DNA sequence: GCCGCGTCAGA
C-alpha cells in the first residue's frame, strides 16, 4: 500500500482509527507567499497591483517648483540576477535584481498661468531605481555569500482599544493607534474629568481637540475646567504643550496641528485600523478608503468612552489574537523601500535648483544612493535577520516558521513580565504552546502550528468542518480567531455512527474558548486534524500524550540541536511526519516530470520524460547533487542518489535523499538496545553507559568542515608576501606547503602545521648589547622581516578537501597565477563543454530513437539554447573583476582553505533522547562486560530507572516496548529469508507480520516478487511502525506485537550479568529507545589556559576562549572565600594573578626559579580608578595619619 | 587480519566522487570494513592488488586470488559502476587484535593517495554457555557464532590455552 | 559581546618574553667569568 | 550603589577613611582583618 | 570580576571510583595548568638547559615529559567551582590524579553540596600558587574538611539517589526464605553462605554479634548476645566501624536512617571515621544495586479497579448539580464551588486506592493466603525516597484532576485522564497553562534570590569575631513557639 | 589531610595553618631541596604539617626559630 | 499644616 517508490522500498506500519480529512499545507508557504505579493501581481488572488508598484505611484508627482517639469511613473521593469544563488554563495556575492522605472517630464513656456509646460520634454527614458535582494524557493536570502532567514514579527493591530487600570475605580482609557505616526490617548479620572494627551506630554481636557475642530454631563464638567477661551488659544495651548520655552507663530500653529494628525504621508492606518475602527463605532458614513483622521471619527471614540464609563460595552483584550498581527519580512522590505523613496524625492526636488543644461532629460534627477543604502543596511544589521540555522534540516524548518514579537515595535526582554509569557485561549488554534525557548525569550518564541495560516489581513485562521443538521459536513473552511469566539468546536476524536451524527449525548468542546462539557446539538464545528493544536517539530515525537509538557518541550528544543551522522537510519518508531518534513525542505531531488532513468552517477542525474502521459517539454531533465556543501553549523552536507539505471519513476517521487534523510524520511539517531537498570553508579544521576560497539561500528561519527582564510593587506613599511620563503623555518616544516606555498589539496595536515606562509616587516629593532654580542658570536644578521603564517589550532586535526585563492584588481596575473587562473577557467569550462556535449549526445541519442518519430525544426534551436548557457558560464568566470570580487580596496590578495575532520562519540560527550531525557556519556565498556541476553546478544546502552519515576516521561518506556517488539519482528522475518528465499512463503510471512495487528491492510499483493526481496533484505534490522501523535496505538495492540514476536507480554527480560554470567534477580525491560546526539561536544570545551594576553585598558586577561580565553573569577566567589577565611589565598589571585604586572613576571620567574617569594604592592585596576577619579575635580591620593 | 589501508588508482581523499561511480569514496570505504578475510599463521602481512574493467558490479571476489590471501565474503560488492570504466585500487591486509579505541596508533602513510581505514580483528560476533549435569558430573554446552574465518573448536582450543 | 574588549596591548612583551630575556643575560656574564682571567672579559664589557 | 551622590558628599566633607573593613583590603589587595589575616597579625605581635 | 590565569572550564563525569578527597582531571590541562612548574622540574632534572628548549620538548609531548607531570601533581591541591556559587561549599579543593579523556571526573558525594548534575554541566578549577595559600587551601577548603552544612548541623555527604536505594532493598526481610532461621558464628560465615547463594538475602538468621559501644558519657562497654537479623544487614555489619552498636544497622535502613547513622559516627567518631563509613557505604549501594537489578515497567504501575465506579458517582453529583442550577433554584457560584470540591473529593478517593493496591500485594503462601508488603520497584523507589514522591505516583496511577489556570482559579472541567492510559487533545492543552506559568516563574525569580543575597552580604559584610567573651550578662528570654496547634 | 590530627596540638585551625607555612618557608630556604630527596618524598608544606602531627617540632619553638632567621 | 502631582534610583 506504499503507492510510491520511496515507499516501495521500504513499507512502514501504521497505527490509529483516525481518517485523513486533508493533507497538510505547505510548510515554508507563508516565508514564500509574502514575498510573492510585493514582487507580484495575480489577477485571480485580485492583487492587481503590486505594493512596491503601489509605494512608488504614491510619492512619484512632485512637480518641484513652477518648473514646467512633470514626474509621471509609467512602468517598472527587473532587471535578471547576475549570478544564481549557487554561484553567488560560492563567490560570496550577495543575490540581487537590479530595479528600472520609467519618469515622464512635461516642459513648456512656464509663464504665468499659461502654457506652462505642455509643448516640452515629449521624451521618456527608463531610469535604473536601485538592487532589490531576491528570495529563492527555500525563502531564504544569500546576503555577502551567507544565508539569511528573516523571523516574522507579531505587532499590536491598529485600531482603537479600550482598558481600564483597577488602581483607581472608573479609570477607563481610549487608545487610537496609527500605522505610523503619533497615536493620541484619553484618560478618566477620579472626578469624571477627561484628559487628553500625544504619546507623552503635559495632562489637558479632551475638550481642547472638540474647541479646535469647531445622559450627558460629563462635558458640563470638563468645559469648565478648562480656561481656553477660541480655538485659537486652544491651538497655541497645544503648540506650547508640544514644544516648551518656543513663541508661538500666527500661521506656524496650524501647520504643525494639521501636519501632525492631518497629513497622508505623516498619518496613514493602512486600511486596517480604519477597517477596525468604523466596525467598532459601526459607521459605513466615514470613508473606508481615506486613512486620515476624521474630526467626526475622535467625536465618536469620545462617545465610545463616555459609553464604557456609563458602563454599556466590554474591554479589549490586548493579548488576545485578533488584536495581535503577524508582519512578513517582506512589509518591513516595502516600508525600508518607501523610506528611501521619500529621502530621494526630497533630493529630487532640490536637484531641480540647480540647472545647467538645454532640453535637460529626466534622467539625471533621479538618485539612486538613498535607496540601496536603507535596504542593504535592514538586512546586513536588521535584528529580525539572521544566520539560518544548517545544524538539520528539521532547524532550518523550525526557524523560517519562527514568528518573533521582539525587535522594533516590539516588547523589549525585561519591559513585559508574566502577561505575553502566558498562553491564550485562541493560541490553540494559531500558535502550539509546548514548544518555546526555556531562556528568558521563553514564551515568545510562539511557534507556528504546523496548520495555521496567514489571512491577507495578516490574521492567522485554523480550518475547521461544519456541521449540519447535527451531521458533520465535509467541507473545509479557515475560522478567524474573533469568529471562532462566538462558535462552539468538538474535537476530531469524537466518534461517529457512520452517519457523521455524535453517538455520546454530552461531549466536551470549548463554546466560549474555555473547556466544557456541552450537550452534541450546540456544537458547530470539529477539528480537521488531531495534530493540528502541536507544532511540526512536537508532531515528530511518539507518544507525546503519556509524556508531560515541560519534559516535551525540552525534547523538542533538544531534538533540533540533533548532528547528522555518516550513515541515515530511519528510526524503527515514527509519527510518520518525518517524511513530509524531508519533503517540504529543499534537501531532496523530486523529479519534475514523470520519466524513465536514463543515467545516473553520484555527480548529477539525468532522466529522459515520455510526452505521452506528461505536458510538452524538453524531453531530457539533468538534476545536479551537492557533495560536501558546508554549513553554518560546520556539518557536511551532501546527496546520494536512491534511483536506478531504466528505473520506472513519477513526478513528486524523491530521486535521492540529501541532508539527514534516508529514503525521503528524516533521521537523526541511531537505535540501540537499551537496558534499565542501575550499573556500578556510573549513570548515578543523568550518565549514559556506552557498550563501544557503536564507537567501533562509528554509530555516531560525524563529518565537520573548517574553512581557515589567509589574507594579504599592504602595510605603510612595505607589502607583504605570502611566497613561503621565509629564513629560521626548516625544509621539512615546508616539504607539505607546495612552491606556490599553498598546502596540497588531501594532505593531512597536523595541529600547528602551516597552511599558509606570510612575511611582515620590521623597523627600528634596537637590539640590547648582550643580544648585538650574541649576533656578533655567532655572526647571526637581524631580520628585517617577520613570520605570521596560518597554521591550524593545537587539538584540531584534518585534510584539505579544498583550496581558494582571490588575485589582485587592475594588475596583471604572473604566469604562475595568471597560468593558474586561465587553467582553472578551461577546466571548468572544459569539463562543462565535454558535460554539455554529453547532455547533447543524450539528447541526439533520443533523436536516433524518435528519428523516425519530425526532429528536423522539433529540437532544431535546442542545442543552440545549450551553447548559450555553456558561453555565459566561461562569460561569468572571465565576467569578475579578475579577483572574483572587488576585494576591498588596500587587500592585495586572500587564500581560502578547506578542512573536514571525522569526530567520533566520547566520554564527556551529551545525547538528548527524544522524549526530552538527556544524559552525558562517563564511560566506555568492553562488549563483554557489557550485560547479555539468554541468546548473548549485548545491550548497547543502560538507563537509569529513578528517574524516570521523578519525571513523567511515561511515553519513553512505551517506545522502548515498541522497539522492542519491532527488534522481535524483525528476527523472525532473518529467520524466515535465511532459508528458502522464495517469493510465495516471504508473501505469507509478511501477511501474518503486517496484517497480523492493525485494520491498516498494507496489501503487500502489488509488490512484485522482486520488490518483495528487496523489502525483505530491507526488513532484516528491523519492521518501521508509525504512531500518531494523538492517534497512539494501545498497550493491548503492542502486547499482541510481542506475542507475535515470542517474545513475553512485559519489556522486562532475565539477564546475566557478563562478568560473571550470573542472571540477576528481577527482569529487565530491554528497548530499543531511538536516540540522538546533541551538538555539544567537549572538545572545544576544554578551554586549558596557563598564560594569555592582557586587556590593553585594564592589563587584563581576555575571556571566552576566543584568543587564550581563562575564566574570570565572581564576585560570588570571593565572598566564599571571605567565608572560608583564605585571606592569603584572596589576596594572591587578585593582584598577581590577574592586573599586577610586575607581580606576574616575578612571580614566573620564581616558579621557573623554584624559589618562594610574593610581591603585591599594588592593584593596576585601583590606579585607573583614582587616575579616572583625579581627572574629575574630586581629588584622591594614599596619605598617612598619625592621628 | 583485516585491512588497514586503500589506496583508489586516481583519489586524493575519502570525500571525492569518482565518475561514473554511485558509491561515494567514503561509501567505498565502509563497504570495504565489512569485507572478511583469512589469512596463513606466518604470512602476518600482506598486500592485494584489484584491478576491474566491469561495467556491472564491483565484488570482493574481484580481488586477485593471490595466494594465502581467502576472501570468505564473496557477495559483498566493493562498489557498483554505471558505465564501463576501468577501476583499480590496492589494500594492505595484516594480522592484528582490538586493543581499544584509545590504546590505537593511527598508522603511517607513505603515499599521498594512501586512506587510513579502521578494521575490526575479533571474529566472535556472539559467545554463549550452558550446563547440564549427568549426576557426580556435568556437560558443557557452548554456543559460537563466528564469521567464519577461524573454525570454532579450533578457537575454543586457543582461549583455552590463553 | 564588544569590539573595545577584545583589543589587547601588543606593544607589552608578555611574562613568558619576559623571562627568557632574563636567562640569557644571566648566562652570559657566567661565560665571561669562565673564560679570560680579567683583561679579555674588562675588554669585551667596554666595547659592546 | 548610587556612586556619583556618595562621591559628591564625600568630596566636600574631605572625608578621610581608614579602611577598617574586608572590602577595603580586597580593592587595595591588601590581606582582609579576619580568619587566617589576623591569626598572621596576632603571631607577629607574639614575634615582636 | 579579575579574571585569573591559571583557570579551566571542563564537563563533569560521575567517577565513582574516585575517593571523596579524589578529582579525575585531563592530563592535557594538567599540563597546560602547570606547564611552568613542568619548566621548572625539567631545568632542576637537567634535561633541557634553557626555557626555550624546555617550551619545545614540551611542545612534542616527550614521554618523559608525563612522569615529571605526575610527580609534580602528586600531592598538589587544585579548587573546583561552579558558576552559582550560593554558598562557600560550592567552591571545595580536592587532590587531582591524571586520567584520560577531556571529561572532569568528581565524587558523587560531593556532588550534592555542589547542586549539579551530570547533564553537560560545566566546572571551573583554579591552581594556587603560593605555599600558604595551597596549604591553606587544603587545610580548610579539602571536602574532607566540610562534612556538616554549615547553615545546619545535618551532613550534606548523605546518599542521594541508587545508593540509598540499592541498601534499603538489601534491609528489606522476607517472611519466608531459604536458609531461614540458620545460625551464622560470624560476618564471614554469612558471606559464604552468600556466595553459596543457597540462602536467600531477605531470609531471617541469628547471629552472635560481640563488640565495644561508647556511652554518651564516653565510658565504652562490651555487647554481646545473639540477634536476629536479616542476611544483608549482616553483610552491611563488615563496613560499620568499631565503637558502634548494631542497633542503627538493624532497621530498614531508609535515607532518613542513613543521614542519622552518619551524624552519630561524625558527633562520637569523629570527621575521619565518618568520611571512611561513607566512602564504604557507597562502594556497598552500588555493588547491591547492580545484583538487585531493580527495573522500571508500564505493568509496575496499577490503575485502580474501582475507579470507574468511583467517576461515574461523581459525574452524577455534577448532573444533579446542574439540574439544580437549570431550574434556578442554586446560584451559579455556589453550584461551582460545589462542583470543585466533588471533584478534589473524589480524586483524593482515587489517589488514597491506588497507593494500596500497588503498595499491598496478597500472596497464598503455606497455611493460607496472607498480605505482605510490595516489591514492585516504584513503590520501593518511593518507600525509600531516594527518588520520586506520592504527588508524581498518583499522577501515573492516579488522575490529573483539578487544573490551575493562569489565574489561578481551578478550572470547573476536571481531567480523569492518567499519564499512563494517555489524556485527551483538550485536556493536554488545559494543562499546559499551568507547566507554562510555572517555567515563566522559575526563570525571573533566580535574580530576585541573588539581589536579595547582595543586599544581606553588604549588611553583614563587616561583622566578625574579635573577642573569646564580651562579659555581657543581658541577652534574651527563649520559649517553645507553639502555633497553637503544636 | 584531614587537618584533624595536627587540630590537638594546635588550636582554632588558623594558627596551625600559620605555624605550618612559617616551618614550610623556613625548610624551603634551608636548602633542603637538592632533588635527590624531593622525588622520593612528599613535597615540604605536607612535610611541616606531618611534623606538628609528630608533636616534635612543638609549636612554641617554631616562634623562636623565626627570631634565628 | 497638606493633598495630590514629580525626579532619582535600582530591578
Ligand atoms: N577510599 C577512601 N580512602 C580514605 C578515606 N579517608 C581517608 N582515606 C585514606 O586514608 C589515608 C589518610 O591520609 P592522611 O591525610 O595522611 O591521614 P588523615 O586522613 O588522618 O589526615 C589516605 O591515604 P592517601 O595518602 O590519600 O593514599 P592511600 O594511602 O589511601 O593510598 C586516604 O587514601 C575515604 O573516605 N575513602
Ligand atoms: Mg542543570
Amino acid at each position: 500500500m506504499s503507492y510510491s517508490y520511496a515507499e516501495k522500498k521500504r513499507i512502514r506500519k501504521e497505527f490509529g482509527v483516525l481518517p485523513h480529512i486533508l493533507d497538510v499545507p505547505y510548510l515554508l508557504s507563508i516565508q514564500t507567499e509574502s514575498y510573492k505579493k510585493f514582487l507580484t501581481v495575480d489577477a485571480a488572488k485580485g492583487r492587481l497591483h503590486s505594493g512596491l508598484e503601489i509605494v512608488l505611484k504614491q510619492s512619484f508627482p512632485v512637480e518641484s517648483k513652477n518648473g514646467q517639469y512633470e514626474l509621471h511613473y509609467v512602468d517598472y521593469q527587473i532587471g535578471e540576477p547576475t549570478f544564481d544563488e549557487t554561484e553567488c554563495q560560492v563567490r560570496g556575492a550577495t543575490y540581487d535584481a537590479p530595479l528600472n522605472v520609467k519618469l515622464r517630464l512635461v516642459v513648456y513656456n512656464k509663464d504665468a498661468l499659461p502654457n506652462e509646460k505642455i509643448v516640452e520634454d515629449i521624451r521618456e527614458e527608463y531610469v535604473y531605481m536601485g538592487d532589490i535582494p531576491l528570495m529563492t524557493t527555500n525563502g531564504t536570502f544569500i546576503i555577502n555569500g551567507t544565508e539569511r532567514v528573516v523571523v516574522s514579527q507579531l505587532h499590536r493591530s491598529p485600531g482603537a482599544f479600550f482598558s481600564k487600570d483597577d488602581s483607581e475605580e472608573g479609570a477607563f482609557s481610549a487608545r487610537i493607534i496609527p500605522y505610523r505616526g503619533s497615536w493620541l490617548d484619553f484618560e478618566f479620572d477620579s472626578k469624571g474629568i477627561i484628559w487628553a494627551r500625544i504619546d507623552r506630554k503635559r495632562k489637558f481636557c479632551a475638550t481642547v481637540i472638540l474647541k479646535a475642530l469647531g445622559r450627558g454631563r460629563y462635558i458640563s464638567d470638563t468645559l469648565k475646567y478648562d480656561l481656553t477661551r477660541n480655538t485659537d488659544e486652544a491651538l497655541v495651548e497645544i503648540y506650547k504643550v508640544l514644544r516648551p520655552g518656543d513663541p508661538p507663530a500666527a500661521a506656524s500653529v496650524k501647520a504643525l496641528f494639521e501636519g501632525l494628525f492631518f497629513i497622508e504621508s505623516r498619518y496613514s492606518l493602512s486600511d486596517i485600523g480604519r477597517m477596525k475602527l468604523n466596525a467598532r463605532l459601526g459607521s459605513d458614513k466615514v470613508s473606508k478608503d481615506i486613512y486620515t483622521l476624521e474630526n467626526s471619527d475622535i467625536v465618536g471614540v469620545i462617545e465610545e468612552l463616555i459609553n464604557i464609563r456609563d458602563g454599556k460595552g466590554k474591554v479589549d483584550d490586548i493579548d488576545h489574537l485578533g488584536n495581535r498581527r503577524v508582519r512578513s519580512v517582506g512589509e518591513m522590505v516595502e516600508n525600508q523601500f518607501r523610506i528611501g523613496l521619500y529621502r530621494v524625492e526630497k533630493g529630487i526636488r532640490e536637484s531641480m535648483s540647480l540647472v545647467h543644461k538645454d532640453k535637460l532629460m529626466p534622467k539625471d534627477i533621479v538618485n539612486s544612493k538613498p535607496i540601496t543604502a536603507a535596504i542593504k543596511e535592514f538586512f546586513t544589521s536588521g535584528a529580525l535577520s539572521q544566520f539560518m540555522d544548517q545544524d538539520n534540516p528539521l532547524s532550518e524548518v523550525t526557524h523560517k516558521r519562527r514568528i518573533s514579537a521582539l525587535g522594533p515595535g516590539g516588547l523589549s526582554r525585561d519591559r513585559a513580565g508574566f502577561e505575553v509569557r502566558d498562553v491564550h485561549a485562541t493560541h490553540y488554534g494559531r500558535l502550539c504552546p509546548i514548544e518555546t525557548p526555556e531562556g528568558p525569550n521563553i514564551g515568545l518564541i510562539n511557534s507556528l502550528a504546523s496548520y495555521a495560516r496567514v489571512n491577507d489581513y495578516g490574521f492567522l485562521e485554523a480550518p475547521y468542518r461544519k456541521v449540519v443538521d447535527g451531521k458533520v459536513t465535509d467541507e473545509i473552511e479557515y475560522l478567524s480567531a474573533i469568529d471562532e469566539d462566538n462558535y462552539v468546536i468538538a474535537q476530531a476524536s469524537t466518534k461517529l455512527d457512520e452517519n457523521n451524527h455524535f453517538v455520546e449525548d454530552i461531549i466536551q468542546c470549548r463554546s466560549g474558548g474555555e473547556a466544557i462539557f456541552t450537550e452534541s446539538s450546540r456544537v458547530q464545528y470539529m477539528d480537521v486534524s488531531a495534530k493540528q493544536m502541536v507544532s511540526a517539530a512536537a508532531a515528530l515525537i511518539p507518544f507525546l500524550e503519556h509524556d508531560d509538557a515541560n519534559r516535551v518541550l525540552m525534547g523538542a528544543n533538544m531534538q533540533r540541536q540533533a548532528v547528522p551522522t555518516l550513515k541515515s537510519e530511519k528510526p524503527l518508531v515514527g509519527t510518520g511526519m518525518e517524511k513530509i518534513v524531508a519533503r517540504d525542505s529543499g534537501n531532496c531531488i523530486i523529479a519534475r516530470n514523470v520519466g524513465e532513468v536514463a543515467e545516473v552517477d553520484s555527480n548529477r542525474i539525468v532522466i529522459k520524460v515520455d510526452t505521452e502521459k506528461s505536458q510538452t517539454s524538453n524531453l531530457v531533465d539533468i538534476y545536479s547533487l551537492t557533495k560536501f556543501k558546508r554549513s553554518n553549523k560546520n556539518t557536511c552536507i551532501n546527496q546520494r542518489p536512491i534511483v536506478n539505471v531504466g528505473d520506472k519513476v513519477e513526478a513528486g517521487d524523491i530521486l535521492a535523499d540529501g541532508f539527514a534523510t534516508d529514503f525521503g524520511e528524516l533521521s537523526l539517531g541511531h537505535n540501540l538496545m537499551v537496558a534499565f537498570m542501575p550499573w556500578n553508579g556510573y549513570n548515578f544521576e543523568d550518565s549514559i553507559l556506552l557498550s563501544e560497539r557503536i564507537v567501533k561500528d562509528d554509530k555516531y561519527t560525524s563529518i565537520h568542515i573548517e574553512e581557515f582564510t589567509c589574507v594579504a593587506r599592504d602595510t605603510k613599511l612595505g607589502p607583504e608576501e605570502i611566497t613561503a620563503d621565509i629564513p629560521n623555518v626548516s625544509e621539512s616544516s615546508l616539504a607539505k606547503l607546495d612552491e606556490s606555498g599553498i598546502v596540497h589539496i588531501g594532505a593531512n595536515v597536523e595541529a600547528g602545521d602551516i597552511l599558509v606562509a606570510k612575511i611582515t616587516p620590521k623597523a627600528e629593532q634596537q637590539l640590547t648589547p648582550e643580544e648585538r654580542l650574541l649576533r656578533a658570536i655567532f655572526n647571526e644578521k637581524a631580520s628585517n622581516v617577520v613570520d605570521s603564517s596560518l597554521r591550524m589550532p593545537s587539538g584540531t586535526s584534518g585534510t584539505v578537501i579544498n583550496v581558494q585563492v582571490f588575485e589582485n584588481d587592475k594588475g596583471g596575473k604572473s604566469k604562475r597565477a595568471l597560468k593558474i587562473e586561465k587553467e582553472l577557467i578551461d577546466k571548468a569550462r572544459k569539463d562543462f563543454d565535454e558535460e554539455f556535449a554529453v547532455i547533447e549526445s543524450v539528447v541526439k541519442s533520443s533523436i536516433e530513437q524518435e528519428v523516425v518519430g519530425e526532429k528536423v525544426q522539433n529540437a532544431r534551436e535546442y542545442y543552440e539554447e545549450a551553447k548559450i548557457a555553456i558561453d555565459a558560464k566561461f562569460e561569468a568566470k572571465k565576467k569578475s573583476i579578475t579577483q572574483s570580487n572587488e576585494l576591498s580596496p588596500g587587500v592585495l590578495k586572500t587564500v581560502k582553505v578547506f578542512v573536514a575532520i571525522k569526530k567520533r562519540i566520547q566520554p564527556g560527550d551529551k545525547m538528548a533522547g527524544r522524549h526530552g531525557n538527556k544524559g552525558v556519556v562517563s564511560r566506555v565498556l568492553p562488549v563483554e562486560d557489557m550485560p547479555y541476553m539468554e541468546d548473548g546478544t549485548p545491550v548497547d546502552v543502560c538507563l537509569n530507572p529513578l528517574g524516570i519515576p521523578s519525571r513523567m516521561n511515561i511515553g519513553q518506556i512505551l517506545e522502548a516496548h515498541l522497539g522492542l517488539a519491532s527488534y522481535g519482528l524483525g528476527k523472525k522475518i532473518e529467520k524466515t529469508l535465511e532459508k528458502t528465499r522464495k517469493a510465495a512463503e516471504l508473501r505469507k510471512t509478511l501477511e501474518e507480520v503486517y496484517n497480523s495487528v492493525g485494520d491498516k491492510k498494507v496489501n503487500l499483493e502489488a509488490l512484485n516478487d522482486e520488490e518483495i526481496l528487496t523489502l525483505c533484505d530491507n526488513l532484516k534490522g528491523g519492521v518501521p511502525i508509525a504512531t500518531p501523535v494523538f492517534d497512539g496505538a494501545k498497550e493491548e495492540d503492542i502486547k499482541s506485537l510481542l506475542k507475535i514476536g515470542g517474545f513475553a507480554t512485559n519489556g522486562q527480560m532475565k539477564l546475566f550479568d557478563g562478568r560473571t554470567g550470573k542472571p540477576f534477580d528481577r527482569h529487565v525491560t530491554v528497548g530499543y529507545m531511538y536516540m540522538l546526539k546533541l551538538d555539544h561536544l567537549v572538545d572545544d570545551k576544554m578551554h586549558a589556559r596557563s598564560t594569555g594576553s592582557y586587556s590593553l585598558v585594564t592589563q587584563q586577561p581576555l575571556g571566552g576562549k576566543a584568543q587564550f580565553g581563562g575564566q574570570r573569577f565572581g564576585e560570588m566567589e570571593v565572598w566564599a572565600l571571605q567565608a572560608y577565611g583564605a585571606a592569603y589565598t584572596l589576596r594572591e589571585m587578585l593582584t598577581v594573578k590577574s592586573d599586577d604586572i610586575a607581580g606576574r613576571s616575578k612571580m614566573y620567574k620564581n616558579i621557573v626559579d623554584g624559589k618562594l617569594t610574593m610581591n603585591v604592592d599594588v592593584p593596576e585596576s585601583f590606579n585607573v580608578l583614582r587616575n579616572e577619579v583625579r581627572a574629575l575635580g574630586i581629588d584622591m591620593d594614599f596619605d598617612y595619619s598619625s592621628e | 587480519a583485516s585491512i588497514i589501508k586503500v589506496n583508489i588508482a586516481n583519489v586524493l581523499h575519502e570525500y571525492s566522487t569518482l565518475e561514473d561511480v554511485k558509491e561515494d569514496v567514503v561509501e567505498i570505504v565502509s563497504n570495504l570494513k565489512k569485507v572478511a578475510i583469512k589469512l596463513d599463521t606466518g604470512i602476518d602481512r600482506l598486500d592485494l592488488e584489484l584491478s576491474v574493467n566491469k561495467s556491472g558490479v564491483v565484488s570482493a571476489g574481484d580481488f586477485k586470488t593471490t595466494q594465502g590471501v581467502e576472501i570468505i565474503n564473496k557477495d559483498q560488492p566493493i562498489a557498483t559502476l554505471t558505465n564501463q570504466r576501468a577501476f583499480s585500487l590496492t589494500a594492505t591486509v595484516s594480522v592484528g587484535r582490538n586493543v581499544g579505541i584509545l590504546s590505537a596508533i593511527p598508522t603511517e602513510l607513505e603515499r599521498v593517495g594512501d586512506i587510513a581505514v579502521d578494521a575490526d580483528f575479533n571474529p566472535i560476533k556472539r559467545v554463549a554457555f550452558e550446563v547440564f549435569d549427568n549426576g557426580d558430573s556435568e556437560t558443557l554446552e557452548v554456543f559460537v557464532k563466528t564469521n567464519g574465518t577461524i573454525e570454532p573448536l579450533a578457537a575454543v582450543t586457543k582461549a583455552l590455552e590463553y | 559581546s564588544t569590539v573595545g574588549d577584545f583589543i589587547e596591548d601588543k606593544n607589552n612583551y608578555s611574562p613568558i618574553e619576559a623571562a627568557n630575556l632574563e636567562n640569557l643575560r644571566e648566562a652570559i656574564k657566567e661565560l665571561i667569568e669562565t673564560g679570560l682571567t680579567e683583561r679579555e672579559a674588562k675588554v669585551l664589557m667596554m666595547r659592546f | 550603589q548610587e556612586t556619583t551622590r556618595v562621591l559628591t558628599e564625600a568630596s566636600i566633607n574631605s572625608q578621610i577613611d581608614n579602611l577598617r573593613g574586608l572590602k577595603e583590603n580586597v580593592l587595595i589587595g591588601r590581606l582582609i582583618p579576619a580568619g587566617t589575616g589576623l591569626a598572621v597579625r596576632k603571631e607577629s605581635a607574639k614575634i615582636e | 570580576g579579575k579574571r585569573v590565569d591559571y583557570s579551566g572550564r571542563s564537563v563533569i563525569t560521575v567517577g565513582p571510583s574516585l575517593r571523596l578527597h579524589e578529582c579525575g582531571l585531563p592530563k592535557k590541562m594538567a599540563l597546560e595548568l602547570f606547564k611552568p612548574f613542568v619548566y621548572s622540574k625539567l631545568r632542576l632534572g637537567g634535561h633541557a638547559t634553557t626555557i626555550k628548549q624546555a617550551k619545545r620538548m614540551v611542545e612534542l609531548e616527550e614521554a618523559v615529559v608525563w612522569d615529571i607531570l605526575e610527580t609534580v601533581i602528586n600531592e598538589h591541591p587544585v579548587l573546583l567551582n561552579r558558576a552559582p556559587t550560593l554558598h562557600r561549599l560550592g567552591i571545595q579543593a580536592f587532590e587531582p590524579r591524571l586520567i584520560e579523556g577531556k571529561a572532569i571526573q568528581l565524587h558523587p558525594l560531593v556532588c550534592a553540596a555542589f547542586n549539579a548534575d551530570f547533564d553537560g554541566d560545566q566546572m571551573a578549577v583554579h591552581v594556587p600558587l603560593t605555599v600558604e595559600s595551597q596549604l591553606e587551601a587544603r587545610v580548610l577548603m579539602m571536602s574532607t574538611n566540610n562534612i556538616l552544612s554549615p547553615a545546619s548541623g545535618q551532613p550534606i555527604i548523605t546518599p542521594t539517589q541508587d545508593i540509598v536505594l540499592g541498601l534499603y532493598y538489601i534491609t528489606r526481610e522476607k517472611e519466608g526464605a531459604r536458609g531461614e532461621g540458620k545460625l551464622f558464628s560470624s560476618y564471614e560465615d554469612v558471606s559464604r553462605a552468600y556466595n553459596s547463594g543457597t540462602i536467600d538475602i531477605h531470609a531471617k538468621i541469628k547471629l552472635r554479634i560481640d563488640r565495644q559501644v561508647f556511652d554518651t558519657k564516653g565510658n565504652t562497654y562490651n555487647e554481646k548476645g545473639v540477634v536476629n537479623t536479616t542476611v544483608g544487614r549482616a553483610l552491611l555489619l563488615n563496613i560499620l566501624p568499631e565503637g558502634l552498636s548494631f542497633s542503627l544497622l538493624n532497621k530498614v535502613l531508609v535515607k532518613k536512617e542513613i543521614s542519622k547513622i552518619i551524624n552519630q559516627a561524625f558527633r562520637v567518631l569523629g570527621g575521619k571515621a565518618t568520611v571512611v563509613l561513607a566512602d564504604k557505604l557507597m562502594y556497598a549501594g552500588f555493588k547491591y544495586s547492580t545484583l538487585s537489578g531493580v527495573s522500571v515497567g508500564v505493568d509496575d504501575m496499577t490503575i485502580p479497579d474501582n475507579k470507574e465506579a468511583k467517576i461515574e458517582e461523581a459525574e452524577k453529583e455534577i448532573k444533579q448539580i446542574t439540574e439544580q442550577y437549570q431550574s434556578s433554584l442554586i446560584t451559579e457560584n455556589e453550584r461551582y464551588n460545589n462542583i470543585i470540591n466533588i471533584w478534589s473529593k473524589t480524586s483524593d478517593e482515587v489517589g488514597a486506592s491506588m497507593m494500596d493496591a500497588i503498595s499491598k500485594d496478597t500472596v497464598s503462601i503455606n497455611g493460607e493466603k496472607k498480605e505482605i508488603e510490595s516489591f514492585n520497584s516504584v513503590y520501593m523507589m518511593a518507600k525509600s525516597g531516594a527518588r520520586g514522591s506520592y504527588n508524581q505516583m498518583r499522577q501515573l496511577a492516579g488522575m490529573r484532576g483539578l487544573m490551575a489556570k493562569p489565574d489561578g482559579t481551578m478550572i470547573e472541567t476536571a481531567i480523569t485522564a492518567n499519564f499512563r492510559e494517555g489524556l485527551s487533545v483538550l485536556q493536554y492543552f488545559t494543562s499546559t497553562h499551568g507547566a507554562r506559568k510555572g517555567l515563566a516563574d522559575t526563570a525571573l525569580k533566580t535574580a530576585n534570590a541573588g539581589y536579595l543575597t547582595r543586599r544581606l552580604v553588604d549588611v553583614a559584610q563587616d561583622l566578625v569575631v574579635i573577642e573569646e567573651d564580651c562579659g555581657t550578662d543581658d541577652g534574651l528570654m527563649f520559649s517553645a513557639i507553639v502555633e497553637d496547634g503544636e | 589531610v584531614t587537618v584533624e590530627d595536627c587540630l590537638d596540638k594546635v588550636e582554632t585551625r588558623f594558627d596551625l595553618v600559620v605555624l605550618a607555612s612559617m616551618r614550610a618557608n623556613k625548610i624551603l630556604k634551608n636548602g633542603y631541596s637538592e632533588s635527590m630527596e624531593n622525588e622520593k618524598k612528599e613535597k615540604a608544606t605536607v612535610v611541616a604539617l606531618r611534623e606538628i602531627a609528630e608533636s616534635e617540632i612543638t609549636s612554641e619553638q617554631i616562634l623562636r626559630n623565626e627570631i634565628e632567621g
